C-alpha cells in the first residue's frame, strides 16, 4: 500500500497508535474532524463515569465493553477513522490508552502546521523594531519552512542579548554568557602563552 | 508525552460538542440493556483478579492497611502482603483452590489476629488461631497482632531465674 | 558505640555494664559519660537497620 | 578572531524522567551521542551510555540527591575527556582528572578523549628493552619488556601493591641515571581503594621522591 | 498544605511510594506519615518518575493504608549530636530509647555527608 | 462464564486422545493455566474446551 | 481530578497495533 509520512517519528505502543491514526487521518483529509473527536472523547471521560468503566474496570466483559462502543458511535456524524479506532481500542482493553494517543495525536497535529512554540527572555521589554530583528535571528534556528510564534519574558540577569527556548534547545546569544565565554577564553589563553 | 502535556487534557479544548451531547442520551441506554453481564462495582470491598501460586490479586479494596486480614467469600483468610496502585496481593492462608477470578474479598479492618489469653491454655489450633482439636471455639480469649515488635533494651533485664529441663545432660 | 542488627539483649547488657562502670552516668552527672550509645538491633525492620 | 567568529551553539536540553541509584533516565536530549558528557543543572556531570528509543539513560559523575524529577540536563557536546600532559605529573587526579589534592588547577595539560581505539599491528614493534621492576623475582624469573602488559594476580595482602609500587619507585632511582629519552614516567590508577590507602601512597611517593 | 504533602501509593514491605502533586522532595529527605500508631519516618531512595518516590520506612509498614497523608520535612534525616548525646541510648532517628528524658542537643545534624577530602587526611601509624 | 476452580479437569472437546487438562492458576482476563494429562500436539487456539 | 484513572494505560498485548491497523485501514475509501 501507500501511506503518508508522519512528520514525527514517536515511541511505541500509545506513540504508535496514534501515528497509525494521523496517517489515515491525512489521506482522508480529516486531521481535524478526528482531532475534536478525541477531545470531545477526553471530556466524555469526565462526566461519565460508566464511560470510563469501560477502561479501568477488568472485570467488563469484552463483548460488553465492546457493544457498549460501537452501539454509542453508530450515529452523530464520527469519522469512519473514529469509531473504527473506538472499536479496536475497545476490542482489547486499550480505551486508557486514549490520553496517551491524543498527546501524541497532537505532537503530529502541530508538526504540520509546522508552527514551532518559542520562549524568547531579554533583559528590557522589546521594541518593535527590536522584535523584529530577532525573528530574524531565530527563524535560523528552525531548519525548514517552520514558523516561530514567540513567548517574551524578561531577565535583568541577562545583560542584553537574548536567550530562545524551544522546550527541546535553547540558544544563548545573550551578552550576559558572551561575557563568560570571552573571559574563560581569555582566561585559558594567558595560561598558554 | 510528558504529564506537562498530559495535564493539559485536563481542560477542554474541543470547542465542538457534536459527540459529547449525542452519546450521552445513549449511553445510559446502553449500559442498561448489558446490566445482568455487569458484576457489580467494587470500591471498598475486593474482587479477585488473578489467584494461583497461594498469592490472589486482588482488585479494589480501597483502604485495606498493609498486612491486614483479608476475608475471601469462601471462608478463607488472605492477608495483605502488597498494596499497589492497581491491585492488592494478598497471601492465602488455606488452599487456593477454592479462591476463583470474581471472588469477593472482604476487608476485616485487622492487622493479622490470633486469639490469645488463658482460654487458648489446653487447646490444639492452627497457624491462624482456629482450634483443630474438634472442642468447639476458643472461648475466654482476645485477639492479639502476630506480628508485635520486640521489647526494646529499656523493657528488658538480665536472665537471672533458671528454666528447668529435666534434661539431665542440659541443666548441667 | 553503634549496635547495628545484633541482639537486643546484648544492648541492654552493655547498657547495663556500663552504668556500674560509670561510663554511663545517669541522671545529673550524664555530661560526665564517655559512651554515647545508637542502637539499631536485629528487631528492627530492614530500612532502620539499614541507616542505623 | 576569537569574536568575528564567534557563533554561541545551541544547546539541547532535556528533562530527567526518574532518578536513583546513580543513574539518570533522561527525555529528550535527542542529539546526544552515545558516552557523551551531559551536564545537569545541579552541576554533576554525567555520561549518556544507552541511548534508548523513548529516554536516555545517564550514569551520573557524582552523588544522585542533587538531582530531581523534571530537571533541565543539557548536553555539553564531548565525548568524555582528561587532561593530558606534563601538567599532571605529581599530582593526585580523580577518575576524570579534576585534582584532588588542593594545588590548584592542572597548568600545562590538555584535553584527550579516555576511549582512544588502541595502536594496531602496523604501529606496534617489539618489545625489546627491559622494564627493570626491582624487584629480583621478577626480573630474574618473570621479567618484563617495556610495551607488555604483566597480570599481578594474587589474594588479599599478598603483596600485590608492594610489587606495583617498587616498580615506580624504582623507576626513579632509573631515571636519574638514564639520558632523558628513555625515562619512565609512572601513573598509578586507585580504584575504589581507600581514600587513606591513597594518602599513604602519595606520602610514600613524595618521600621517596617517586 | 495541598502541595508539598504527599500521599501513600504503594506500600510494600519496607518500601513505601508516595506521589507528590508538586515539588517532590530530594532524595534521603525524611518524610512523615500522618496517622500512623508510632512515628514513622521514610528516607528517600529514589524518584520513579510520575511525581512518585520512592522511600525506605525506618519503622514497620503494617498499618498504611493507600491513601494516607505524607509531610515533608524537606531535609534528611537529623539526629542530635554533641556532647548532650553522651550516656543516652538513640535509635536510627534519634529518638531517645532509654526513658531518660528528651536529648539536648548542641545541634542536629543530617545522617548523610559527604566522605572527608583528599586534603582531608592523616596518614599517621 | 464463571472459571473452573484450581485442580478442575476440563476435557478438550474434539482431538485424537482424550485430553485432559488441569487447572494451575487463574491467570486473570477470565483465562486458566492448564497442566495437560497427554500430549497437546494437534491442539488450536479456540478448540472448545469442557470443564466437568 | 477525575481523569486521572487513565493516564497510565498497560495492555494486555504487545502486538496491539497489528490489531488497530487491521481495523483502522479499511476504514479509509
Ligand atoms: N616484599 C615484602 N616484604 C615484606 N613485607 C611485605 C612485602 N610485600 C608486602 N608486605 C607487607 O604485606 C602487607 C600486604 O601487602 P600489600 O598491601 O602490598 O598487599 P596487596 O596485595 O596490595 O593487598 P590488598 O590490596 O588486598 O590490601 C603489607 O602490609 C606489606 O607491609
Ligand atoms: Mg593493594
Amino acid at each position: 500500500l501507500k501511506l503518508p509520512t508522519a512528520p514525527l517519528q514517536l515511541s511505541g505502543t500509545s506513540a504508535q497508535i496514534a501515528t497509525l491514526l494521523w496517517q489515515v487521518a491525512a489521506k482522508e483529509n480529516q486531521l481535524d474532524k478526528v482531532q475534536d473527536e478525541l477531545y470531545q472523547f477526553i471530556e466524555l471521560f469526565k462526566q461519565h463515569s460508566e464511560l470510563r468503566r469501560l477502561a479501568t474496570d477488568p472485570f467488563v466483559p469484552t463483548l460488553v465493553r465492546t457493544k457498549i462502543i460501537s452501539s454509542v458511535l453508530k450515529d452523530s456524524g464520527a469519522s469512519e477513522i473514529t469509531k473504527k479506532l473506538f472499536e479496536a481500542l475497545a476490542d482489547e482493553g486499550a480505551l486508557s490508552a486514549l490520553l496517551e494517543v491524543t498527546v501524541n495525536y497532537e505532537e503530529l497535529m502541530l508538526a504540520h502546521k509546522k508552527e514551532v512554540y518559542c520562549t524568547v527572555i531579554t533583559a528590557e521589554p522589546l521594541d518593535k523594531l527590536e522584535r523584529v530583528e530577532l525573528t530574524k535571528k531565530a527563524e535560523k534556528f528552525v531548519d525548514a519552512g517552520f514558523k516561530l510564534v514567540m513567548q517574551e519574558k524578561i531577565d535583568k540577569k541577562l545583560l542584553g542579548g537574548f536567550v530562545i527556548e524551544f522546550s527541546d534547545r535553547r540558544v544563548d546569544m545573550s551578552t550576559a554568557k558572551k561575557v563568560e565565554e570571552f573571559n574563560n577564553f581569555v582566561n585559558k589563553l594567558v595560561l598558554s602563552i | 508525552a510528558d504529564a506537562k502535556a498530559l495535564d493539559e487534557l485536563r481542560k477542554p479544548k474541543f470547542s465542538s460538542k457534536y459527540l459529547i451531547q449525542h452519546v450521552s442520551q445513549k449511553l445510559i441506554p446502553a449500559v442498561k440493556e448489558w446490566e445482568k453481564s455487569y458484576q457489580p462495582p467494587v470500591i471498598h470491598l475486593g474482587r479477585v483478579l488473578s489467584v494461583g501460586d497461594g498469592i490472589a490479586r486482588v482488585y479494589g479494596l480501597k483502604s485495606v492497611q498493609a498486612g491486614e486480614l483479608v476475608c475471601f467469600d469462601s471462608g478463607v483468610k488472605g492477608m495483605a502482603l502488597n498494596l499497589q496502585a492497581d491491585h492488592v496481593g494478598v497471601v492465602v492462608f488455606g488452599n487456593d483452590s477454592v479462591i476463583h477470578q470474581g471472588d469477593l474479598v472482604y476487608r476485616t479492618g485487622q492487622i493479622v489476629n490470633v486469639p490469645i489469653g488463658p482460654g487458648t491454655l489446653g487447646r490444639v489450633t492452627d497457624g491462624l488461631g482456629q482450634p483443630i482439636d474438634g472442642k468447639g471455639p476458643l472461648t475466654n480469649v482476645r485477639s492479639s497482632l502476630v506480628e508485635v515488635k520486640a521489647p526494646g533494651i529499656i523493657a528488658r533485664q538480665s536472665v537471672r531465674e533458671p528454666l528447668f529441663t529435666g534434661v539431665k545432660a542440659v541443666d548441667a | 558505640f553503634a549496635g547495628v542488627g545484633e541482639r537486643t539483649r546484648e544492648g541492654n547488657d552493655l547498657y547495663r555494664e556500663m552504668i556500674e562502670s560509670g561510663v554511663i552516668k545517669l541522671g545529673a552527672e550524664r555530661g560526665n559519660s564517655k559512651c554515647t550509645l545508637v542502637y539499631g538491633q536485629m528487631n528492627e525492620p530492614p530500612g532502620a537497620r539499614a541507616r542505623v | 578572531e576569537w569574536e568575528k567568529s564567534y557563533q554561541p551553539p545551541v544547546i539541547h536540553l532535556g528533562r530527567v524522567l526518574s532518578v536513583g541509584d546513580g543513574i539518570a533516565r533522561v527525555y529528550g536530549l535527542k542529539s546526544v551521542q552515545a558516552g557523551e558528557l551531559v551536564c545537569f543543572d545541579s552541576g554533576v556531570k554525567g555520561m549518556a551510555l544507552n541511548l534508548q528509543a523513548d529516554h536516555v539513560g545517564v550514569v551520573v559523575f557524582g552523588n544522585d540527591s542533587v538531582i530531581h524529577q523534571g530537571d533541565l540536563v543539557y548536553r555539553t557536546g564531548q565525548i568524555v575527556n582528561v587532561p593530558i600532559g606534563p601538567g599532571t605529573l605529581g599530582r593526585v587526579t580523580d577518575g576524570l582528572g579534576q585534582p584532588i589534592d588542593g594545588k590548584g588547577p592542572l597548568t600545562n595539560v590538555r584535553s584527550s578523549l579516555v576511549e582512544v581505539k588502541a595502536p594496531g599491528i602496523i604501529a606496534r614493534q617489539s618489545v625489546r628493552e627491559p622494564l627493570f621492576t626491582g624487584v629480583k623475582a621478577v626480573d630474574a624469573l618473570v621479567p618484563i619488556g617495556r610495551g607488555q602488559r604483566e597480570l599481578i594476580i594474587g589474594d588479599r595482602q599478598t603483596g600485590k601493591t608492594a610489587v606495583a609500587i617498587d616498580a615506580i619507585i624504582h623507576q626513579k632511582n632509573c631515571n636519574e641515571q638514564v639520558p632523558k629519552a628513555q625515562r619512565v614516567y609512572c601513573v598509578y590508577v586507585a580504584v575504589g581503594q581507600k581514600r587513606s590507602t591513597v594518602a599513604q601512597l602519595v606520602k610514600l611517593f613524595t618521600q621517596t621522591g617517586a | 498544605p495541598a502541595i508539598d504533602a504527599g500521599y501513600v501509593s504503594q506500600v510494600i514491605g519496607p518500601v513505601v511510594d508516595v506521589r507528590f502533586d508538586g515539588e517532590l522532595p530530594s532524595i534521603l529527605s525524611s518524610l512523615e506519615v500522618e496517622g500512623h500508631s508510632v512515628r514513622l519516618v521514610l528516607e528517600v531512595a529514589q524518584h520513579m518518575g510520575d511525581n512518585t518516590v520512592r522511600c525506605i520506612a525506618m519503622d514497620s509498614t503494617d498499618g498504611l493504608v493507600r491513601g494516607q497523608k505524607v509531610v515533608d520535612t524537606g531535609s534528611p534525616i537529623k539526629v542530635p549530636v554533641g556532647r548532650g548525646t553522651l550516656g543516652r541510648i538513640m535509635n536510627v532517628i534519634g529518638e531517645p530509647v532509654d526513658e531518660q528524658g528528651p536529648i539536648d542537643a548542641a545541634d542536629i545534624w543530617s545522617i548523610h555527608r559527604e566522605a572527608p577530602e583528599f586534603t582531608e587526611q592523616s596518614t599517621e601509624q
